Parts: C-alpha cells; sequence; structure tokens
C-alpha cells in the first residue's frame, strides 16, 4: 500500500456452465488460465496500490473486489465463486499512533486526596 | 501604513537589437506576430536558422488561437524561410503543416506566390497543376492566376489548354 | 464626439449609460457593419462589435424599438446569433467525441432581420443615429442593461429544479437508444458496394463513424541470409 | 561524486583569499615585531607601585573580577621580552576571504622566571599577565606614536573567545603599511610557556581556586594559555602527512559558519565554541585513531570530501558528552572511551587539557544534530546538496532557526537585585567565574527540566554581550549592566517536540510509600502545583494539569511559572509573536473554541464520522449498479480548510465538501459524452429519491458546476447531513476519461492545445484529486503543524487576492516542502517557525529555472529514485525550452503524484506568479529591516491595494462572519433551500465570470473568504483590477481587438474604463459601494 504496508493477497475462483450446456463439465484450457492469473494479478495489484490499508479492509467488507473481477474476466470465460481467499501482512512501517488514533476517531487525572 | 509592491508583469523582479530585447517585448506583446516575425528576421541575419525555426513554434503556439491574421503571417513567414534558407523537404513539411492549421487553398496561392518572388518557375508550375487539381472544380481564381503565370511567360498555348481544362472542371 | 463612422466602415452607435449611486455623462459605443454572407442562416444579418455584457437578443428589440419609433422605420429582428460572450461554447464537444446527437471572433455577434427591408431601413437609421453624437447627445438612448435574462444570470445560487432534470434526462436518453440503435443495425447489415465488395464489420461494432475514425488513426523477420546459391556466393564474396 | 569532486573546487577557489593581501600583512607585523623588541623591560613591583605607575597613565589594566586587592596580591609583578611567535590558521596558511574580516593570531610567550610553580593559584598568573598586557600597550603606543602609524591604527583590548579570563589586544587598520584593504586584525595572545605549571594539577576534576569545588573553566585558560605552540606543532605534522589537510579544513570552517558555530565561548550563552581549530584537532585526532579498538577511521591517503565526511560521520553518530569520550596525543593512538564525563570531552592525555571545555551540552546536542543531518544530505545521491550543505546560511534569523524563542527581562536592570546577586554566591563565583555563565546555566537548567520531553534543544544567549573595551576601561561596559552585567536581556530559544508540545499534564515518578529522591524534586520544583493524581488505568503519579489555549502554547505556560517561580519573581517573559499569528487563525464557533490548541484537530474528525454515517447509508441502497467506492476529496478530508468545519455554518465556501462516487464497471454507459453524464445523473436522482424516502432526515438538492471548460451538464448532488454538514457528490466513470482522450485526438490540431487544458482539469478534478488527500492526509499525521500552517498560508493569500487565481493544492504543495524538505534547517515545530519558512523560501526561489519535486513521504518506500529524479527532471528542461521566460507556465510543482509538474500550476497569470515572488521577497526584507514585532506582523497581514489600476468595494446585506461558523449564527438549515444563497457571497463568483470576459483586457482579484477577511462583520470585500500594458495604451481598431473600447480617431481606440466600472456595478447591483480609481 502508499502507506508502506506489504501484503499478500490470495483470490480464488471456479469455472461454471452455461445455462443452455449440455457437456457435464466446464474445464477450461490452459491459455485461459494463463490468461485469468493475469487479470487477477492486474486487479489486486491495482486496488492495493491505489488504496490505503484503512481503505483497502473498506473494500473488503462488501466484496466489490470480486466483482470487478467478475466483470473483467466476463469476456474471457465465464467463472463462479468469486472470492479474495486470505490477505496476509508481511512488513509494516513505522508505527504512528496519531494515525491509529485517527483510525478509531488527552485525559486529565483525578487528585487522589 | 501597509506592504506594497510595484506591479511586475516582465519578472524583471526575479528599437529591439538583442536577443533580450525582443523577448521584453515579447512579454507585452504575445499576439503580435510583427513582434515575432522582427525575431524571427533577427535570428536568420545572424544565421540562426536553426534557432529561427524552433522560435516560430513558439510563435504557433505563443498566439491565441483566435488570432488567425497573426497565425497567417508566421505560416507565410516560414514558407518564406525554408524557401530561402531550407531544403525541399523541410518546405514541404512546413507546406504540408501549414495547410493542416489553416485555409489550404490559401496556403496553396501564398507558396505560388512565393515561387514567383523566387524567381522558382518551374515549382511554381508543378504546384500551379497540383492546386488546380484539387480546388479547380471549386475555384476560379486558380484558373486566371495559373493562365496569368503562363501568359507572363509568352506561352499562349499552354494557357488556350489551359482555360479548356477550366471549363471541364468548373461548373457550367 | 464629431466620430460618426470609422474608415474600414464601421459606424459608431452611442449610448447613454445608466445612472448608478456607485458611479455618478458616461456613454456606450458599438460598432456595426453589414453582414454579407451566401449562407442562408448568417444573411440578413447585422454585424456587431463591442456589445455591452449580456447582450442577448431582447435588449436589441428594444433598441431596434426606439430606433423604429424615433426615425418611423419598420425593423425587426429574430435573433442574435454567435453570442457568445463568455467563450463557452466555441468548441461542440458532443460533435467532438462522436456524431450522434450533433452533426456539426471575439465580443461581437450577428444581428438576424426579418427581411432587407429591414435591415437597409434600421442600416439607414443607425446612420442617422450615428450623426445624432455630434450634434445632439442629450436626446442620444440610454441602455437599461436589465431584461428578465439577468436575474435568472445574477441568481447564481439557483437550485435546478429536479422536476425538469428528469424529464430532460429521459427525452435525452430516449433520442439516444434511437440513434445508437439505428448505428448498431447500419454497422451490421451486410454492406455491399455497387461492385459487389462485402465490408468487413467485427462484432460489438456500433457505429460506421467509429470504424472510418479507425482507419484514420491506423517478411523481413521471415527472410534467410543464407538459402541461395547466389547468398552464399554474396558470403563467399565477403569471406575472401 | 565527481560533481562533488568540482564544486567543492569551485567554492575553494571562490572563498580563496588573494595573496596580495597576504605580502601586504607580513609587510607590516614583521615590523610590529620589530617595534615589540624596542619595548623595554621592567623592574619587580607590587600592586601599589603597578597602580601608580598606570595611576595617570591613559591605560588600565584589564585586571579581571574578582580584582587583586592589596591584601592578596603580595606576590609582585614584573615584565621581560617575551617569545614573540604567530599561531592560529594563519600560521597553518589555511584561511581564506572573509568580507566582514579574519584574525591574525600573534602569540607572547611569557619568560619563565616571571612565574612561580604556584601561580596557577587564585588568578595569580592571570593577575600577573594583565599587568605585563598593560605595560605592553603603553609601550607599543607610544612607539606607534613615534613612528607616526597612529593615525591609522585604532587599539582596543578584547577577550579571546569571549573568555573573560582572557583579555587580549587587538589592532585594527582604519580607512604604506594601511592593511585596511586586507581585512585582518592582528590580535595579541599573551600565552605562558608549556609546562609552566603541573598540568595534573590543571585537570578537570580537580580546583586552581580556593574558597571543595572543580573548576574546569578556570583550568582550562591557563592550561590552554600554557599550550599553544605544542598544538601548533601537532598540526603542522598532520598537515605534512595528510595533502588535504587544509582543504578539509576549509569545508569545515565554511560549514560551521553557515550554521553559526563559532570557537567563542558557549557558557557565556553564544551558541558556539567548537570552530576551524577544534574541528582540525578532531580531523587530526581522528587521523591518529578514533575507533573503540583505536583503529584508523581516516586515512591520510583520503580527499578533502572523505576527510570531511568521515569527521560528519564521527560527530552524527558518537558521543563526546554524556556516554563515551575520546583520548589522544598530540605529543598513543587516539581510542574511544565509553565511559562519559556527562560534558563534551576531547582529553588529551599528551598535554592533559580537555579541547571541548568551551562546549555546552545544549550546543553539542545541536551541533550533533545538525552533523547526522547533514549526514543524510551527504548519503544523498538522488538530489545534489551542495548549495544546502555549504551555501545556505541558516544563522540569518533565529526565528527561522528556533521555533520559539522567550524573552526574559531581569529586574532592576544599575545593578541586579540583591536576592538574585545573593543567588550568586560563595560556590559558584568558584565554579561559574561571572554571573552571565552561571545564570545561563540556571536559566537552562530550570528550563530543560521543566519542559524535559516538551523539545527537543534549548538555547539561552544574552542578547547585547559585547567584548571588546577601550584601553582606557578594565572590563567591558554595558549601558544596562553599569560595569556589573555585560548584557541586555536574555532569549530562550527553543526546538520544540510536536508529537508531545501541547500534552496537558507533564507525567512525573510515580507514587510510592517512601517519597522517593526523584517524586522529592518533582514536588519541589512544582511546589504547589506539584499535584498527585490517577488516571483511568489506574496509576498514582505526581503530575501537575495545565491549560490548553487557542492563542498560545502550553511551552509559554510552563516557561513564565518554572522561571517566575526559581529565577525570579520579578522576571518578565513575554512571546507576543506566536500570539499574533495564534490569532490570525480562524477561531471556530464551537464549544470551548478558545481552550483548543492549534494542533486539535477534534472539529475535523466529527465531518469524518458525519461521512461516515452518510456512508453506510449509500452502500446498503439498492441500485442497478453496485456501488464500487465512494472516495472524499475534500480539504476538510485532508486537514488543510482554512476555516475549522463548524455545524449549520453553510456561508462558508469549503462548506459543501467534495466526494467521489464509483460504481461497478459496465459496458453500457453511453459511448457519447453528453448522454455519459445524463446517465450518470440519472442515477443521482435514485441516490436522491431513495435516500430521502428511506432517510428523511436527511435532506438533498442539486446544483450546476462548471469548473471543467465546456462540460456544462455534471450535476452533482448536494446533501444537507442532519449533523449540520453539507457533502457534494459526484459520479466518476471509467469511460470518461478515454472519451476526454477521444475528443484530444479527432480534435483540430489548433484546437488540441485547448481541449488537453480540459483533461488537465478533469484529472485534476477528479484522478489526481483522490492521490492528492490520500497522500497529504496520512503524511499530515506525522507533521502536525503542517495542517494549521498551510491555513495560515492561505489565509496569508486571502489577504492579498491571490487565492482566486492560485488553487488551494499549490498552495498547499507550496506550503509542505519545508516538512518535507527542511533542509538546511529542521523540520517546522511552530507556526511562527513554519510559515516564515514558507515565506523565506518563496523570497529565495528562482522559479524561472529551478524546478520543485517533491517526495510526499513520512520523514525516515515511495522515495524519488535516480530514474524518475532524472525524468522529471527532463520535463522541466523540455517546457522551459519551449517556455524559456515561463510565461505560459510559471510555478513548476511535480511529485509522484504529478510527474507531468503542471497539473496544479496551469493558467495562472504572470503578474500573480511574480507577487507571489515579489511579496514573499518584500516581507523578508521587512524581517530584517525591522525584527519581528507586533508591527511588522501586522504589516504581514495587511494588503496595500494602491498599487491596483482600480478599486472597488463591495459590502453584502449581513454579516456572514458568524454562518461561517467564526467565532468574534444559524442552528439548522432554512425550511426552504432556496434561502441558503440569501446568506452565501457571490463575489468569487462575481470575479472568475468576469474574468473571463475581460481576460484579453482586465485581470480581476476578491477576497475568496469574506467571513475571515471581511472586517469584523465579514461583510466587507473588495474586487481589484489590473490593465495589460496595451490596452492601457491607445490602439488601432481591430475586429480581433475583443475589448470594449472608445474611439479617439477615425482609426484609433482606447479602453472604456467608466463603461467597465458601470458594468462591474450593476453585475455586483447592491453590493457595489464605492469606486477608487
Amino acid at each position: 500500500t502508499s502507506d508502506d504496508y506489504v501484503l499478500r493477497i490470495f483470490a480464488i475462483a471456479f469455472t461454471r456452465k452455461q445455462a443452455n450446456q449440455v457437456k457435464r463439465h466446464s474445464y477450461a484450457q490452459s491459455s485461459h488460465i494463463r490468461a485469468i492469473r493475469k487479470v487477477i494479478s492486474e486487479i489486486l495489484t491495482k486496488e492495493v496500490q491505489g488504496s490505503t490499508l484503512a481503505q483497502l479492509t473498506s473494500k473488503l467488507i462488501p466484496e466489490v473486489i470480486n466483482k470487478e473481477i467478475e466483470n473483467a474476466t466476463k469476456d474471457i470465460f465465464p467463472l463462479q465463486n468469486i472470492h479474495v481467499r486470505k490477505v496476509k501482512l508481511l512488513k509494516q512501517p513505522k508505527f504512528d499512533v496519531g494515525a491509529l488514533m485517527a483510525l478509531h476517531g488527552e485525559e486529565k487525572g483525578k487528585k487522589v486526596t | 501604513l501597509s506592504l506594497s509592491a510595484g506591479f511586475d508583469w516582465t519578472a524583471s523582479i526575479l528599437a529591439p537589437e538583442s536577443v533580450a530585447d525582443f523577448e521584453r517585448l515579447l512579454i507585452g506583446n504575445p499576439n503580435s506576430s510583427v513582434v515575432w516575425m522582427n525575431y524571427m528576421a533577427f535570428q536568420l541575419q545572424l544565421s540562426e536558422i536553426e534557432k529561427a525555426r524552433e522560435l516560430a513554434e513558439r510563435a504557433l503556439k505563443t498566439i491565441n488561437f483566435r488570432e488567425e491574421a497573426e497565425k497567417l503571417n508566421i505560416w507565410i513567414a516560414m514558407l518564406n524561410l525554408e524557401n530561402t534558407f531550407g531544403t525541399e523537404e523541410t518546405l514541404e513539411e512546413v507546406f504540408s503543416r501549414a495547410c493542416q492549421y489553416m485555409d489550404s487553398y490559401t496556403i496553396h496561392t501564398k507558396l505560388l506566390g512565393i515561387y514567383e518572388i523566387s524567381e522558382k518557375f518551374d515549382k511554381a508550375a508543378e504546384l500551379f497543376k497540383a492546386t488546380a487539381k484539387k480546388f479547380g472544380g471549386e475555384k476560379v481564381s486558380i484558373w486566371v492566376s495559373w493562365g496569368d503565370f503562363l501568359i507572363s511567360h509568352n506561352e499562349e498555348q499552354e494557357a488556350r489548354t489551359i482555360l479548356g481544362n477550366a471549363l471541364k472542371a468548373l461548373p457550367k | 464626439e464629431d466620430i460618426s463612422a470609422m474608415k474600414n466602415g464601421f459606424i459608431v452607435v452611442p449610448f447613454k449609460l445608466p445612472d448608478h449611486k456607485a458611479l455618478p455623462a458616461s456613454l456606450h459605443f458599438m460598432f456595426a457593419k453589414r453582414h454579407q454572407s451566401s449562407n442562408s442562416n448568417e444573411s440578413d444579418c447585422l454585424f456587431l462589435v463591442n456589445l455591452p455584457l449580456l447582450s442577448n437578443i431582447e435588449h436589441m428589440k428594444k433598441f431596434v424599438g426606439q430606433l423604429c419609433g424615433k426615425y418611423d422605420t419598420v425593423s425587426h429582428v429574430e435573433e442574435l446569433l454567435y453570442n457568445d460572450e463568455f467563450g463557452l461554447h466555441e468548441v461542440d464537444l458532443s460533435a467532438l467525441t462522436s456524431d450522434l446527437m450533433s452533426s456539426t471572433p471575439r465580443n461581437t455577434a450577428l444581428l438576424k432581420f426579418v427581411d432587407a427591408a429591414s435591415i437597409n431601413n434600421c442600416w439607414n437609421a443607425l446612420k442617422k443615429y450615428s450623426n445624432l453624437h455630434a450634434k445632439h447627445p442629450n436626446e442620444l438612448f440610454e441602455w437599461t442593461y436589465t431584461t428578465p435574462s439577468f436575474t435568472t444570470f445574477v441568481n447564481f445560487y439557483k437550485p435546478l429544479d429536479i422536476d425538469y432534470l428528469k424529464e430532460d434526462i429521459h427525452t435525452h436518453m430516449a433520442i439516444f437508444e434511437q440513434r445508437e440503435a439505428q448505428a448498431q443495425e447500419d454497422v451490421q447489415s451486410s454492406i455491399v458496394d455497387e461492385d459487389g465488395f462485402t465490408l468487413v464489420v467485427g462484432k460489438n461494432t456500433k457505429s460506421l463513424n467509429s470504424i472510418r475514425k479507425k482507419i484514420l488513426n491506423k517478411i523481413d523477420k521471415k527472410a534467410k541470409k543464407d538459402f541461395y546459391r547466389f547468398q552464399v556466393r554474396e558470403r563467399k564474396k565477403q569471406e575472401i | 561524486s565527481n560533481i562533488f569532486k568540482l564544486q567543492i573546487d569551485e567554492l575553494l577557489e571562490q572563498v580563496k583569499l588573494k595573496q596580495k593581501h597576504v605580502l601586504k600583512v607580513e609587510k607590516f607585523l614583521h615590523k610590529l615585531y620589530d617595534i615589540l623588541q624596542e619595548i623595554p623591560d621592567w623592574e619587580e613591583k607590587s600592586l601599589a607601585e603597578v597602580d601608580s605607575f598606570f595611576k595617570n597613565k591613559i591605560v588600565s589594566v584589564p585586571f579581571v573580577d574578582p580584582k587583586p586587592i592589596p591584601q592578596n596580591t603580595n606576590y609582585k609583578f614584573n615584565y621581560k621580552k617575551p617569545d614573540i611567535s604567530l599561531i592560529g590558521s594563519f600560521a597553518l596558511k589555511a584561511g581564506i576571504y572573509q568580507p566582514n574580516g579574519s584574525s591574525i593570531d600573534t602569540l607572547l610567550t611569557m619568560p619563565k622566571e616571571l612565574f612561580e610553580k604556584k601561580d596557577f593559584l587564585n588568578f595569580r598568573c592571570l593577575h600577573k599577565r594583565s599587568v605585563y598586557l598593560a605595560y605592553l600597550t603603553h609601550h607599543l603606543l607610544i612607539l606607534l606614536k613615534k613612528d607616526k602609524l597612529d593615525s591609522f591604527l585604532q587599539l582596543e583590548y578584547s577577550y579571546f573567545d569571549n573568555d573573560p579570563l582572557l583579555p587580549i589586544l587587538r589592532i585594527s587598520c582604519s580607512k604604506d603599511y594601511n592593511f585596511y584593504k586586507t581585512r585582518f586584525s592582528i590580535n595579541l595572545l599573551i600565552g605562558f610557556p608549556y609546562k609552566v605549571f603541573e598540568p595534573k594539577k590543571l585537570l578537570p576534576n580537580r580546583n586552581c581556586i580556593r574558597i571543595l569545588p572543580a573548576t574546569p573553566l578556570y583550568n582550562f585558560s591557563v592550561l590552554s594559555s600554557s599550550t599553544h605552540e605544542n598544538y601548533l606543532k601537532y598540526l603542522y605534522k598532520t598537515k605534512k602527512q595528510t595533502e588535504s589537510f587544509v582543504e578539509a579544513t576549509v569545508l569545515g570552517r565554511l560549514w560551521l559558519q553557515q550554521r553559526g558555530f563559532s570557537s567563542n565561548m558557549s557558557h557565556s550563552g553564544s551558541l558556539g565554541g567548537f570552530g576551524t581549530f577544534e574541528f582540525t584537532i578532531l580531523m587530526a585526532a581522528l587521523l591518529n585513531g578514533g575507533g573503540i579498538n583505536s583503529n584508523k577511521i581516516l586515512l591520510h591517503g583520503f580527499s578533502s570530501y572523505q576527510l570531511f565526511k568521515g569527521v560528519i560521520k564521527y560527530l552524527a553518530t558518537m558521543d563526546l558528552c554524556h556516554d563515551g569520550h575520546l583520548q589522544f596525543h598530540s605529543n598513543p593512538a587516539s581510542k574511544y572511551i565509553d565511559e562519559g564525563f556527562q560534558t563534551p570531552t576531547l582529553f588529551d592525555k599528551s598535554t592533559k587539557v580537555n579541547i571541548l571545555t568551551k562546549m555546552t551540552v545544549s550546543s553539542y546536542q545541536i551541533l550533533k544534530e545538525y552533523a547526522g543531518e547533514t549526514l543524510r544530505m551527504l548519503n544523498n545521491v538522488v538530489q545534489d546538496q551542495f548549495s544546502n550543505i555549504f551555501l545556505t546560511n541558516i544563522s540569518r534569523f533565529d526565528n527561522l532557526k528556533y521555533d520559539l524563542c522567550y524573552d526574559v527581562q531581569l529586574p532592576l536592570g544599575n545593578n541586579l537585585e540583591t536576592s538574585l546577586a545573593a543567588t550568586f554566591g560563595s560556590m559558584e563565583r568558584v565554579k561559574f567565574i561571572t554571573l552571565e555563565n552561571f545564570l545561563a546555566h540556571k536559566i537552562t537548567n530550570v528550563a530543560r527540566y521543566a519542559l524535559g520531553d516538551r523539545i527537543k534543544y534549548i538555547q539561552i544567549e544574552m542578547v547585547g554581550q559585547k567584548s571588546d573595551f577601550p584601553i582606557t576601561k578594565r572590563k567591558v561596559y554595558s549601558n544596562t549592566g553599569g560595569n556589573h552585567f555585560n548584557f541586555d536581556f536574555v532569549r530562550v530559544k527553543l526546538i520544540v517536540n510536536p508529537s508531545e508540545c501541547d500534552k496537558l499534564v507533564t507525567k512525573g515518578p510515580a507514587h510510592s510509600e517512601t517519597m522517593s529522591t526523584e517524586a522529592a524534586v518533582f514536588k519541589n520544583f512544582w511546589g504547589i502545583k506539584s499535584s498527585l493524581r490517577r488516571f483511568k488505568d489506574g496509576s498514582i503519579t505526581h503530575c501537575c494539569v495545565w491549560s490548553t489555549s487557542s492563542s498560545e502554547p502550553i511551552i509559554s505556560s510552563i516557561v513564565n511559572f518554572a522561571l517566575q517561580k526559581h529565577v525570579s519573581k520579578k522576571a518578565q517573559i513575554s512571546n507576543e509573536t506566536i500570539k499574533k499569528f495564534h490569532n490570525f487563525l480562524p477561531l471556530p464557533n464551537l464549544p470551548s473554541s478558545a481552550k483548543t490548541s492549534v494542533l486539535n484537530l477534534s472539529s475535523f474528525f466529527n465531518l469524518k464520522k458525519s461521512f461516515d454515517d452518510l456512508y453506510k447509508i449509500i452502500f446498503q441502497m439498492k441500485l442497478p449498479l453496485s456501488v464500487k467506492s465512494i472516495l472524499p476529496v475534500g480539504s476538510a478530508f485532508r486537514y488543510t480548510s482554512l476555516c475549522q468545519p463548524v455545524p449549520f455554518a453553510y456561508s462558508d465556501p469549503d462548506f459543501f465538501q467534495d466526494v467521489i462516487l464509483e460504481f461497478e464497471t459496465s459496458p453500457k454507459w453511453p459511448d457519447e459524452i453528453t448522454s455519459l453524464e445524463k446517465a450518470k445523473t440519472a442515477f443521482l436522482l435514485k441516490i436522491q429519491e431513495e435516500l430521502s424516502a428511506n432517510s428523511s432526515t436527511y435532506r438533498s438538492f442539486f446544483s450546476r458546476d462548471e469548473s471543467i471548460p465546456y462540460n456544462l451538464e455534471i450535476v452533482t448532488l448536494n446533501i444537507l447531513t442532519p449533523e449540520g454538514y453539507g457533502f457534494k457528490f459526484r459520479v466518476l466513470t471509467e469511460r470518461d476519461e478515454i472519451l476526454y482522450l477521444r475528443a484530444i485526438a479527432n480534435a483540430r490540431n489548433e484546437l488540441k492545445p485547448e481541449l488537453e487544458a480540459t483533461f488537465l482539469k478533469f484529472t485534476a478534478k477528479y484522478l489526481a484529486s483522490v492521490r492528492h488527500t490520500r497522500t497529504l492526509e496520512n503524511i499530515s499525521h506525522s507533521y502536525q503543524f503542517y495542517s494549521p500552517v498551510v491555513r495560515l498560508f492561505k489565509r496569508w493569500l486571502d489577504t492579498h487576492l491571490l487565492l482566486g487565481h492560485i488553487t488551494d493544492e499549490l498552495a498547499e504543495l507550496i506550503a509542505i516542502k519545508p516538512f518535507v524538505d527542511p533542509a538546511p534547517y529542521f523540520i517546522p515545530g511552530s507556526l511562527e517557525n513554519g510559515f516564515l519558512k514558507v515565506l523565506k523560501f518563496i523570497s529565495q526561489w528562482n522559479w524561472k529555472d529551478d524546478p520543485l519535486i517533491l517526495d510526499l513521504v513520512k520523514p525516515e518506500s515511495e522515495r524519488l529514485t535516480l530514474a524518475q529524479y532524472k525524468g522529471i527532471q527532463m520535463n522541466f528542461t523540455n517546457l522551459r525550452n519551449s517556455d524559456p521566460n515561463g510565461t505560459h507556465l510559471q510555478f513548476f510543482v511535480a511529485s509522484k503524484n504529478d510527474p507531468s509538474g503542471i497539473l496544479y500550476s496551469s493558467g495562472i497569470p504572470l503578474p500573480i506568479a511574480t507577487r507571489l515572488t515579489a511579496l514573499a521577497k518584500v516581507a523578508v526584507n521587512l524581517l530584517q529591516t525591522h525584527g519581528l514585532n507586533q508591527q511588522t506582523i501586522n504589516l504581514l497581514f495587511t494588503p496595500g491595494l494602491k498599487d491596483y489600476d482600480f478599486v472597488v468595494d463591495l459590502r453584502t446585506p449581513i454579516g456572514l462572519k458568524s454562518s461561517c461558523g467564526i467565532l468574534s449564527a444559524p442552528s439548522n438549515f432554512p425550511e426552504n433551500l432556496n434561502d441558503l444563497s440569501e446568506k452565501m457571497d457571490p463575489t468569487y463568483q462575481l470575479v472568475k465570470y468576469l474574468n473571463l470576459k475581460y481576460k484579453n483586457s482586465l485581470i480581476l482579484s476578491s477576497r475568496k473568504y469574506i467571513g475571515v477577511n471581511g472586517g469584523e462583520k465579514g461583510d466587507k470585500n473588495v474586487i481589484t483590477g489590473l490593465i495589460k500594458p496595451l490596452f492601457k495604451g491607445a490602439h488601432k481598431f481591430r475586429v480581433n481587438l475583443d475589448c470594449n473600447v472608445k474611439p479617439v480617431d477615425d482609426e484609433n481606440v482606447i479602453l472604456n474604463k467608466e463603461a467597465i466600472f458601470h458594468e462591474i456595478a450593476a453585475f455586483g447591483n447592491d453590493m457595489v459601494i464605492n469606486f477608487e480609481t
């Protein structure tokens, strides 16, 4: 992220059969699988760099990202069960309390006598 | 009291005879083709054709896009510049570019004049044929001007042939 | 003040300016010349320069009315063409991006008249109007500057009527559906030229205008140096 | 590296002294040496005899306090021929040209027979020295008269390195032997022979003044007085060994001067003590060891950069004051000891002399900061730093160099109050020889303890301290001093720590059954204000609680009480300058606004919380296209709004805050633009509609936006939050960008420059704006003071009618550079320090030839790499190639967000751009001419308004200050939302609209924020205009004149000023009141 959170993302999807399908299986030949993984890599990279971690998790909750994937991958091949499987945080920057306070939205004590 | 600073419109806070003097003129006169052309000529008189070429490029952009007449001064100036000091290819590049931005037929007419002034009769005849081919069906002036060119060079029979071609191309 | 007309042929048209408390016989001059053009919509027009601020049609309706009464001439006006005093509409961006919905100086405008009888009547009257300043500046006319447009314009922070917007969006959309639908059919309709040449149109293509713009916008690796007896003969030549 | 090599040489030759002035001086002082040998000897004299001998003479002995009294002066006095010698940099031939002038140090060694072994006790030797100097001056003067040279020589006494215990004679030349043009002054240093006194007795721990407490300062002076030639011999060897000794030395000298470091005493108060000698000694000490394992750090084969670089590394990282000290042998490899003496120490075992005695702890810390600060610059490879390292003086202004400055006026200042004089007392005369030394420690010690972690560095300076006095006087005389105290007053200079500067409560030692020593001093130091309090965590600690004020920092309050309680109850402490800046910031009309600190961003967060509530509503709403995201991009969302948000204060221009709405990608977007937004507007209608039904408590309406040129149909939805906050909603579509890219492609070549400008605003408004807010808000957390100063900076632009042409981002990108690029200064930690730094930059910035490129990053990734750096650099050259004079573009601000560098700085007229530089240049000059004060500041924020060709006064029907949320008021939105316009200021739209009409003729300006700069009622605004040179004069008429003109001849016209004055008047309607032409 632009705030220097290095993350690792894992995206999972599945092939689906068309409405008028008669073939039992819905396998895809490799050159889709290679072109699928490319567009998945592009969109995931574009979103994370173009969003802060606080902004990033904001996208995760509605699962918007899967929908752009679904639209992005619609031409190449119909998919199903598109999901961001797992998210890892490999490295963190120097901690900033001020930013943390903003994300969570000082106090005088009481005389002991 | 208050802060008062003299207005500076020439960035000084940071007749023409030098590189500076024309630039100081261009501070207040960005739309004057005469000032630009005067600083075109000074560079050419200094044998600085390359510094002259980059200049009119600045002039073509600096002048307001609505000042078509001022723009025409530069385009004619470049046609004179390339014709006198350049080669055939660069003149063609300017010539094609000049027609792109401005009324093409006007640009054709000016180059015809430039060739006549520069006594390049052979190129004038060739451009007459091309100009007549593109605009002969609409413009009578090109035929009259072309007829004037041939009659001036004692080619009466060619003029008669050209007049016949004028009738064929032009509307009744 | 003795000046009545400018040498290239623009005639002076003086005006008395409104009295305001902030600004306690200051005048405004416009310049006019008869406009000649073969274009029908530009025909019977009067070229005008140095217009007052926000000079739309109905202003001239007052002034032409004032001139008509003073000089007992019959003159009537349709419209003031090319009144872009802000320079807002100089580029038709709709035409620029696409052909559907749009098949398409400064401080000046073209004033159209009903007939040649009106324009010459006004133009003659406007000469007599010009001569007035030299003799009798008092009898000049006063530019009111106020007509219902200014109230709309001066009221900058006025919300738009949602109901009006909803109707407008619906109409503009629906016409767009008709136009785009017609275009897509046209491209994918098996176009064949008079000499039996069938145009190639790709799937998802929507506009033939798109096709032409693309065309305007837009062996050596397979060759081998060493195959032919002549080639190695060249190689044999350069080898020694 | 090679670029640094050549740059160094250019600096060396530039500052190289001219050899002619050298030959001029050797002509003189060689002859001066002849004069000295003419001086006769003298016999043994008691203090009574020398006093009588000097009683009638104009010359007076510069005896040091305490002056010798008849009882304790039993030792006699005598004079004999000394050993004349030359020392200092001129001895090493390492001097440079100095416009202010340099000094030549001549050493006079006292014959050993003139001393006893125990003359280093109770100033015995020093009093012997003083009379010797006086005897020289007496005979030198008469001989000077004999040789006629007195006509152009002026003689006076002075203290060496501002050392009161070491008076010296100075010779200077006033306007053949006349060396005035040389700009040199011969200093007569009266030193002692080597090893007259046992150095072991003169160690810092030992004492030499009987009263036992140690006497490091006095021990230093006498021992240093006895060790001068020895070091000269030490330096001379090293200079021979390494070829680049001198080159490195001058580099150190130049760096020290720019940072205001001198060899002069620092316990006296002035920042200094570290000069060329100390730099040379350390470098020499590094040239015989330096490491913990006694390994070599610098090699004799090193170049000047390597020698200079190593030293800067050496000081920056190793500590010489608290933990660790260095020992070396001038006469043995230098070894770094882990133990520290709590004071800057450079021990010399050979001479038993600490060279860093003159250093103060406070000065050392700052010195270490600068060395480390420069070192990161030295390691930098992306940007050239030569000029910043060597060609920038940061000592010109204290305020730019120090965050907060407090002037303390001591009482009874023709001698200090009896109580204050009483505090000084016996134990401190032995410790601190002078009260100005003692008092400075007293101010520092109390100040450092009281402030604690709130500050980083503190400097105490006694303003108006002199070091030279006439020969007729024994000691320096200050006007207020009356020979008692050599200063006018003391100024306390601070480098604040933004992280904990504004802490409400100063935490202290935790409670215990038995009061600890730390708790005791805490309670005693704070007295009554000391308090024991509990916190929500349950801890019990001794702490004292402060009160925040919008007008001053907590740093002000603490120092007044602490200094008053401990130093003197009569002390007067005043820093009005910071107060006035605080006031110029708008005071929000929120609860407890005055008590808030300017570092409180509380109002801003509340706007987000309201937005978050609205944010959730939109997402759950069902629309044909799912919402991809809602991005707020407002000024308040990046903590830069000039006026803090206030509920229902809709008169504020920035009240309505922009936000970007993005849907999921779809292929059904219209392919014609005019349909596209009309499709976008259709979406807003759903948002307005269903929001109205489900959430009636939210009110909403639509508006017309024309910021993007020729895109006249983008409609924005205005939402009035029940909290009293407003937002503008606008739809972004992925097709939108390419459609614009479509437009430029097919547009006519002549029209293409126009369209790309439209695209430029498009990306500036929608695409880059998102990145701009995102980066700025994050970095702002690290840069606490950035948010207010940029607001004040914008406030300053508004007063001078400049915001209307300067886009807010450009101001923000302008205001942040002192934070991201503090070099050679530190990061601003004060509103005063930051704002003046912004102005200081703009004055000295050559926009015509120097680009502006920012690393919008937190303090030490996304750092600009060398490839990107040059990539931006060629962009500036290419643009300046087409626009050398800079007419079309003026300010070139670029960054990772804006690599083009033209995004936020296009369309600004050249006259405005020059004003921005012009105003700053006047501003800094005013500061130089007149020190910062209430008058100068009040000038900084007032507009002249005279230079403008015509000036127009406008007044609003009602005062807008209250509705702007400004405390010198609405509580709900009007029932009819048409009524909002009744409480708005239309002038900023008036001027913009009038600008477009008269672009070819007039440049009109007005004040954007009427509530802030519209007087007490916030109801007065002014429209100021400017005529170009062309239409100022008469012109031949033409169709393409495009201006409102008056004929003069049958082919000549002139501008119609009066009708223009009418049209603006009616255009303002009742708003206009008066004209001034």
